[PDB]
DNA sequence: CCGTTTCCAACGAAGGCCTCAAAGCGGTCCAAATATCCACT
DNA sequence: AGTGGATATTTGGACCGCTTTGAGGCCTTCGTTGGAAACGG
């Protein structure tokens, strides 16, 4: 397999969160708040979510536009969209 | 042998176009009349329904100037082919 | 001798996560396009929550304006409410600390 | 064709039971308007017919 | 040439979830104008994506190539 | 009991609507502890595991 | 029961049917008013369209209110909640502010034009 | 027949059930030993008997 | 007697499957930072 | 919560058979096309 070909990971990794990366993005962004004692945990479910999203939408798009392979315009176009969906 | 259903529904959703737009006028005597409107819409599809005609056939109707447009460019190109050819 | 920024220790995980849910072979370039469709998410994410919590009234966030958050996404309704996407999407040690249970004498844990 | 004159009398059967202006001037209005359709989708479909025909027959012709 | 006051306030109330929750006036004046934003902003989409089409009049297919997004944005 | 009623007496339908009696913490509980399954398509509608089959 | 019950529900169908006409007749205004001047013509489809659309939408407008207004522990919907409904774009969230800004100078004007007849 | 069928999968359905009751319930059960043959009667089969 | 609609014979490519060879590296074993963490004070 | 000490983690090093892609063959089966024949004027 090329390098510039990765193929899809047939066993997922652990389940465990980086709750201190997120703690520690959330401090940096804005450190004038303060986050609850669990809400890093929320704030990773719903980047699962967005993440599947995601996911689903540049799969849907490479399959629809004659690609076997996942490339860059197919992600590109399925994030101007689900970035648009994501906020509210 | 009765109609099809297709003309059918197509004169009752045009129908209740036309009893939309002229509503969209009206301003006395608001809901009474829109309720005659209605009796007599249904009245004039019973009386549809009663009605017996040898039978015919075409397709829907929102393909018909498209369709119209279609045959006249067809047409008109036979009939410059004929010509030229003729002359030949 | 190798060197890993904290901020790409932390993206790889959404990465690798990503590249199991595509179910497809995926190009290299694409890593880094993923890496900057997170980076935009989660500022806009950290921008709403601000605004949310400023519009509450209060300076700490609370999971209602998480709840509030999901709902305005299409993603929590009052039918499909967050329980049932804990139970869907995370593992029994997050189960235990964000969904409240019940046990030994009426012991309700976490108090809700 | 056969069913238009039917349906066109049926006008003078709703002018005999209602009696309001605007409630009369709705009815005329629309059942014009109603006719007005009727006539010009049958004329499209005898036209659309007459035309598909002397199509395939120019086709043959050149052919 | 735009929305009421009544209008608005008959469509509000008939969709709420319960009659109890009232609008203020400042909020009504707020949705009517927001109502005529978002019907110009539809019209100008879909007669810009005639421009790019440069057709002969503007019909449901120009209106439906832009309509997802719109929404999407609001 | 009622869960388990519902099991026995209709087989091929146990599901059982959620009330306001069935307080969040007992359903939690229950699903939990794996005694109880959420229906596939409305989470309002739970039945029993079947141990016997 | 059931009688009465299926004629509300024909009432409410009329007066639905009348909101349409009007938001109709609105949009429909709108549309002539500005197909003219955008130098193109629009057909009677897309203004039934944009109707419909129009009348569906103001539903979900006044779903995300109450739920900014309910988030607030407020059971009358104010200013901010408007404000907050047009947060997706900030085109329009300027464009909605700056019109917040013209609604207060208004109210400015009638508090002062009421001190000044009290002040009489 | 049918009736010891019957009360083969009720007796299950209950054994099941205790089973995990007692575990959900986050108990020290090995301390009183009313409950400990009861733990260990729950796993053993019931036809068997 | 002759033109037109229709079923039948036939070439084809078309797709679908099978096989082999060549370039790649993922997986397994292994080093010594080093960073997660749990409570240290 | 700053300070701390310890122990599992892993990423670069190294090597072989598993891995996929590219190419060639070849087959069994539907379809488009030409034509003989029955039907209408």
């Amino acid at each position: 397999m090329a390098l510039s070909t990765i193929v899809s990971q047939r066993k997922q990794i652990k389940r465990k969160a980086p709750r201190g990366f997120l703690k520690r993005v959330f401090k940096r962004k804005k450190p004038q708040l303060r986050l609850e004692k669990s809400g890093d945990l929320l704030v990773h479910l719903n980047c699962l979510l967005f993440v599947h999203r995601l996911a689903e939408e540049s799969r849907t798009n490479a399959c629809a536009s004659k690609c076997r392979v996942i490339n860059k315009e197919h992600v590109l176009a399925a994030a101007k969209v689900i970035l648009k969906k994501s906020r509210g | 042998q009765p109609l099809s259903k297709s003309t059918r529904d197509h004169l009752q959703t045009m129908m209740e176009s036309v009893i939309m737009t002229i509503l969209s006028n009206s301003i006395k005597e608001k809901e009474e009349i829109q309720y005659h409107l209605n009796f007599l819409k249904k009245r004039l599809l019973q009386q549809c329904e009663t009605l017996k005609v040898p039978p015919k056939k075409m397709e829907d109707l929102t393909n018909v100037s498209s369709l119209l447009n279609m045959e006249r460019a067809r047409d008109k190109a036979n009939e410059e082919g004929l010509a030229l050819l003729q002359e030949e | 001798r190798p060197r890993q920024d904290p901020h790409k220790a932390g993206l790889s995980h959404y990465v690798k996560l990503f590249s199991f849910y595509a179910k497809m072979p995926m190009e290299r370039k694409a890593l880094e396009m993923v890496e900057k469709c997170l980076d935009k998410y989660f500022q806009h994410l950290c921008d709403d929550l601000e605004v949310f919590a400023a519009h509450a009234g209060r300076k700490t966030v609370k999971p209602e304006d998480l709840e509030l958050l999901m709902r305005r996404q299409g993603l929590v309704t009052d039918q499909v409410s967050l329980h049932v996407l804990v139970e869907r999407h995370l593992p029994l040690e997050y189960r235990q600390l964000l969904i409240p249970c019940a046990y030994s004498g009426n012991s309700v844990f976490p108090a809700q | 064709n056969i069913v238009l004159p039917e349906f066109e009398k049926t006008h003078l059967e709703h002018q005999q039971r209602i009696e309001s202006k605007v409630c009369k001037a709705a009815i005329a209005t629309f059942y014009v308007n109603v006719k007005e359709q009727f006539i010009k989708m049958l004329k499209e479909s005898q036209m659309l017919t007459n035309l598909k025909r002397k199509n395939a027959k120019m086709i043959s012709d050149i052919e | 040439s735009g929305f009421r006051k009544e209008l608005v306030s008959r469509l509000l109330h008939l969709h709420f979830k319960d009659d109890k929750t009232k609008v203020s006036g400042d909020a009504l004046q707020l949705m009517v104008e927001l109502l005529k934003v978002f019907v110009v902003e539809a019209a100008v989409r879909g007669v810009r994506q005639a421009q790019a089409e440069d057709a002969l009049r503007v019909d449901v297919d120009q209106l439906e190539k832009v309509l997802p997004q719109l929404l999407l944005d609001f | 009991e009622i869960l388990i009623n519902r099991l026995f007496d209709v087989p091929h339908d146990p599901y059982v609507k959620i009330s306001d009696s069935f307080w969040p913490p007992y359903v939690e509980l229950l699903l939990r502890n794996g005694i109880a399954l959420r229906h596939p398509e409305d989470p309002t509608r739970i039945r029993l595991e079947a141990f016997h089959q | 029961m059931e009688e009465e019950a299926e004629t509300e529900e024909q009432q409410r169908f009329s007066y639905q049917q009348r909101l349409k006409a009007a938001v109709h007749y609105t949009v429909g205004c709108l549309c002539e008013e500005v197909a003219l001047d955008k130098e193109m013509q629009f057909s009677k489809q897309t203004i039934a369209a944009i109707s419909e659309l129009t009348f569906r939408q103001c539903e979900n407008f006044a779903k995300d209110l109450e739920m900014f207004a309910r988030h607030a522990k407020r059971t009358t919907i104010n200013t901010e909640d408007v404000k907050l409904l047009a947060r997706r774009s900030n085109s329009l969230l300027k464009y909605i502010t700056d019109k917040s800004e013209e609604i207060a100078q208004i109210n400015l004007e009638r508090k002062a034009q009421k001190k000044k007849k009290s002040e009489d | 027949r049918q009736n010891l069928q019957m009360e083969i999968k009720i007796t299950t359905v209950i054994q099941h059930v205790f089973q995990n009751l007692i575990l959900g319930s986050k108990v020290n059960w090995a301390e009183d030993p009313a409950l400990k043959e009861i733990v260990l009667q729950l796993e053993k089969n019931v036809d068997m008997m």
